């Protein structure tokens, strides 16, 4: 159906321990496909998915040059951020960026993104119009004025409507065996006595791709939001994801509870119960 | 300002004594990015544990996966130990094959 | 493919 491409930058200053580290990771959907680390023995963009390997040497050189230039730019950005927030040169700070595009089933642009953060807080973002900015504070407003003067949004827009969608379409074709394959969850309910009169029911989803999933418990057909323990979706390390949802229920009432599972790999949502 | 890591310790496949598997420790939701993660076998550090490339979620918080191959047995105990600027002491999370 | 232009803060 729909798909996304995102690049994520982390630039971390480290006074006393060299120049700030710069890391880039690139994803299509929930699949890592490229990385760059300025601390690498010989820093280059490196493939992390089989389908990007067929890109030619020109690709790798160009992509590597972008990352080396950005290492310098984001180092400059860290210095500028110090000035804008009146901060000392003694502390460690982080700038993050996430940017990319979403496309529909027809491959047309659904929306573009380009956002930055400073020390984990929103700093500046390209608006959905790809024409204007939202600045988080008076420091970011300085950046906004510079970017407005230099027509940076127009540059973003031309990328997000052109190269971003074009390259993503090609990756989706080259990787169709995996990027266009949903693996549904394998599901089961376990039952663990807590004590004479309480039991934990745990609803498991395993082996699914992509990561997006919904797991809910009902009691007598009523969602149990407040009483459900839900773990964060976690990577299995084989491309797939895992998740579970758990409720504590009175002994002898197990059958009043049903686990409901939604995932794009399922033709219909699943309903599961403890199977004694 | 600073966010403390969430920690899950679990296997790639359902655990079966004597069957080779992968032991995972997933750290997530933390900021800033420096973190120390060790996998433990009966209290001791497992050598040559690998980890994923530094990534982050829509809320800018970081996540990493630390992992190593392992063959679980009935009596071998495994854990993940994590330190972060937000923690006064390392937090140890024991592997529970039902979690 | 990345965007090759990165404006300074």
């Amino acid at each position: 159906g729909s798909h996304s491409m995102r690049y994520f930058y982390t630039a971390m200053s480290r006074p006393g321990r060299g120049e700030p580290r710069f890391i880039t990771v690139g994803y299509v959907d929930d699949t890592l496909f490229v990385r760059f680390d300025s601390d690498a023995t010989s820093p280059r963009k490196e493939p992390r998915a089989p389908w990007i390997e067929q890109e030619g040497p020109e690709y790798w050189d160009r992509e590597t040059q972008i990352s080396k230039t950005n290492t310098q730019t984001y180092r400059e950005n860290l210095r500028t951020a110090l000035r804008y927030y009146n901060q000392s040169e003694a502390g460690s700070h982080i700038i993050q960026r996430m940017y990319g595009c979403d496309v529909g089933p027809d491959g047309r642009l659904l929306r573009g993104y380009d956002q930055d953060a400073y020390d984990g807080k929103d700093y500046i973002a390209l608006n959905e119009d790809l024409s204007s900015w939202t600045a988080a504070d008076t420091a970011a407003q300085i950046t906004q004025r510079k970017w407005e003067a230099a027509r940076v949004a127009e540059q973003d827009r031309a990328y997000l409507e052109g190269l971003c969608v074009e390259s993503l379409r090609r990756y989706l074709e080259n990787g169709k065996e995996t990027l266009q394959r949903a693996d549904p969850p394998k599901t089961h309910v376990t039952h663990h006595p807590i004590s004479d009169h309480e039991v934990t029911l745990r609803c498991w989803a395993l082996g699914f791709y992509p990561a997006e999933i919904t797991l809910t418990w009902q009691r007598d057909g009523e969602d149990q939001t407040q009483d459900t323990e839900l773990v964060e979706t976690r990577p299995a390390g084989d491309r797939t994801f895992q998740k579970w949802a758990a409720v504590v229920v009175p002994s002898g009432e197990e059958q009043r509870y049903t686990c409901h599972v939604q995932h794009e790999g399922l033709p219909k949502p699943l309903t599961l119960r403890w199977e004694p | 300002i600073q966010r403390t890591p969430k920690i899950q310790v679990y296997s790639r496949h359902p655990a079966e004594n004597g069957k080779s598997n992968f032991l995972n420790c997933y750290v997530s939701g933390f900021h800033p990015s420096d973190i120390e993660v060790d996998l433990l076998k009966n209290g001791e550090r497992i050598e040559k544990v690998e980890h994923s490339d530094l990534s982050f979620s829509k809320d800018w918080s970081f996540y990493l996966l630390y992992y190593t191959e392992f063959t679980p047995t009935e009596k071998d105990e495994y854990a993940c130990r994590v330190n972060h600027v937000t923690l006064s002491q390392p937090k140890i999370v024991k592997w529970d094959r039902d979690m | 493919e990345e965007f090759g232009r990165a404006a300074s803060f």
